């Protein structure tokens, strides 16, 4: 949950990320530990709620 | 390192006073000479 | 020799005071939904206001500005109809903001009510009637003074934030917590704001300086090993008001057993008290020169024209203990600005006079007698804190403009709080003054805890980190 309102604050403050390019840097640069967590969509109006 | 950053640009000063958590008489331990301390803050994690 | 010693272990094992200790910046969250924010309309669009609404907005809040005239924050009701009509039309809030306290200013047709803490007590009532669940925060500027590099602490909002200690103690839900702030706004400091007001909780009593951030806890301070200076010695006329009373029975008793020259109680009635003639007999005895005096301390003429014609002339005042005041209990439902003027009418009126009316004559000391009310907070004492926290707020005042005041605490004399805090003894609550006197401690805190009882029930009532650097009170938490 930390690292959801992390990630949803540091979003926050950034002029228009690109979405492919947060997803690549989440699943390659990033451990994978054992209580995980997605988000689909095809659409950048859901991913913030 | 950018809560480094905007810290020194914003100018501020991070001295405060002395922990009190960490067991140390600070009320006692500040005389403005044989065993004490002249200074009440400085930077603490 | 034996007996002393045990007398001061037993009496170095009931003091206590009230610290500032500094904290890491929390990380805190973001703002959820809509926010509530309340200001006073005399600011208008200058500091506080706009930068924490602009703070707000960027913390993924919804701003509400509900500006609000001087006279219609007193009132309750208006209040209500003034905060329904701005909520009106769109979602309940899911927090309140208070920025009422930073008015400073008197209530018109109650002059000795500030505007803040009538502005707040009708906020929190409103928001009862309303019964709305938002989560209640308060924020002042230059409330309290963590460090000495703080100015002195203005009156009124220490009695704000008395008031809202004692109200979050019976209101857990809808009283959150209060924020001091530093004189100036700025947008940084402003953040960390929104940042803690956003948080879970727990930090109810907190304060945000340049420097950084620090909550307000309680410390045991005794008296064993710090070393005395400028002993004391009532020489002179030494003036108590309230003598006919209990607690001035006792002061007036323990002022003329050694070295009193002349002693001037001042009550409401005097000589018609109930036990005025067996009492002054009794203080008399002990070689004191007692003239009883039958007025209220509240109006300046009587204090002026007591301060000339009823003291002698071969004996200047030296000391001004200040311990009167009427006891009107009332809960927070019953509150009503009129209750809170006649109380501070006579708590803070009378001091505040008896204060202004020197700067001619030197003091030895001046002493004030505020409640452990006002460090701790019980349930129903609305009425009884608010006057009790400006009395310290009022006695850095004076020591910032360089006078011998004090602003002793008290617990509960052995002459409705069965529960926790035990009787002290007279004699012991004497010496216990004696001993802070010469210390020249500005807010030493004589009470006495079992600490067994006292720190779980007050978890249970309101869970809390006040008293985390008493090691009993660490103690009994984590026994449970
Ligand atoms: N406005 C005022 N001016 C002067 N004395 C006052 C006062 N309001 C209250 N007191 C005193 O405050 C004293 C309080 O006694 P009390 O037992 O009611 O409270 P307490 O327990 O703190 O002494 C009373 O003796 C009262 O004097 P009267 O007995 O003459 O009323």
């Amino acid at each position: 949950r930390a690292q959801a309102r992390r990630l949803h604050t540091h979003l926050a403050r950034h002029p228009h990320p690109d979405p492919t390019d947060i997803a690549h840097a989440l699943a390659t640069t990033r451990t994978p530990h054992e209580h995980r967590a997605a988000l689909v969509t095809d659409d950048h109006g859901t991913r913030g709620p | 390192p950018e809560g480094l950053w905007e810290l020194v640009d914003s100018g501020t000063d991070a001295i405060a006073g002395f922990p009190l958590d960490r067991g140390w008489d600070v009320e006692g331990m500040y005389d403005p000479a044989p065993g004490k301390t002249y200074v009440k803050e400085a930077g603490f994690l | 020799w034996r007996r002393r010693q045990r007398e001061q272990s037993a009496l170095d094992d009931l003091r206590y005071k009230v610290t500032w200790k500094p904290t890491a910046v929390a990380d805190g969250a973001s703002a959820t939904g809509t926010w509530l924010v309340v200001v006073p309309e005399s600011l208008a669009g200058g500091g506080w206001p706009v930068v924490v609404a602009r703070a707000v907005d960027q913390a993924g809040g919804r701003p509400v500005v509900l500006s609000v005239d001087a006279a219609d924050g007193a009132d309750r009701s208006r209040l209500g109809l003034r905060i329904h009509e701005a909520l009106g039309e769109g979602p309940v809030p899911d927090a309140v903001v208070s920025l009422l306290a930073l008015d400073p200013s008197a209530l018109p047709g109650l002059p000795d009510v500030p505007q803040a803490l009538a502005s707040t007590a009708a906020l929190v009532q409103a928001l009862l009637d309303l019964g709305l669940e938002a989560r209640l925060w308060c924020v002042t500027s230059g409330a309290v003074s963590v460090s000495g590099a703080d100015g002195p602490s203005a009156p009124e909002q220490a009695a704000v934030w008395g008031f809202g200690r004692v109200a979050g103690l019976e209101h857990p839900h809808l009283w959150a917590g209060l924020v001091d702030l530093p004189p100036e706004a700025d947008e940084r400091t402003a953040a960390r704001l929104v940042g803690v007001l956003a948080g879970a909780g727990g930090e109810d009593q907190v304060a945000l300086r340049s420097s950084g951030v620090f909550v307000r806890r309680l410390v045991r301070a005794p008296a064993s090993e710090v070393p005395a200076v400028r002993s004391w010695k009532p020489g002179g006329t030494v003036l108590v008001t309230g003598g006919t009373g209990g607690l001035g029975r006792q002061v007036a008793r323990w002022l003329a057993r050694g070295g009193a020259d002349h002693l001037l109680l001042v009550s409401r009635r005097g000589v018609d008290a109930p036990g005025a003639d067996e009492l002054v007999d009794e203080l008399t005895d002990l070689g004191a020169r007692v003239t009883v005096a039958a007025c209220d301390v509240a109006d300046r003429d009587a204090v002026q024209r007591l301060l000339s014609e009823q003291v002698p002339s071969d004996a200047p005042l030296t000391a001004v203990i200040h311990t009167a005041a009427v006891l009107d209990d009332g809960v927070i439902d019953s509150l009503s600005p009129e209750r809170m003027e006649q109380v501070l009418r006579v708590k803070v009126g009378g001091a505040v006079h008896l204060y202004e009316l020197t700067r001619e004559s030197d003091l030895s000391a001046f002493v004030l007698f505020s409640s452990f009310g006002s460090t701790f907070g019980l349930p129903g004492l609305g009425n009884y804190a608010p006057g009790n926290a400006a009395l310290e707020a009022l006695a850095e005042q004076w020591r910032a403009e360089g006078r011998p005041a004090t602003a002793v605490g008290w617990g509960t004399w052995a002459g409705g709080r069965t529960h926790g805090i035990h009787e002290l003894e007279p004699a012991l609550a004497t010496a216990a003054l004696e001993q802070a006197l010469e210390r020249d401690e500005s807010s030493p805190v004589i009470i006495d805890i079992d600490w067994e009882r006292f720190a779980v029930a007050f978890h249970a009532k309101r869970p809390t980190r006040g008293f985390e650097l008493v090691p009993e009170a660490q103690a009994a938490l984590e026994a449970a």
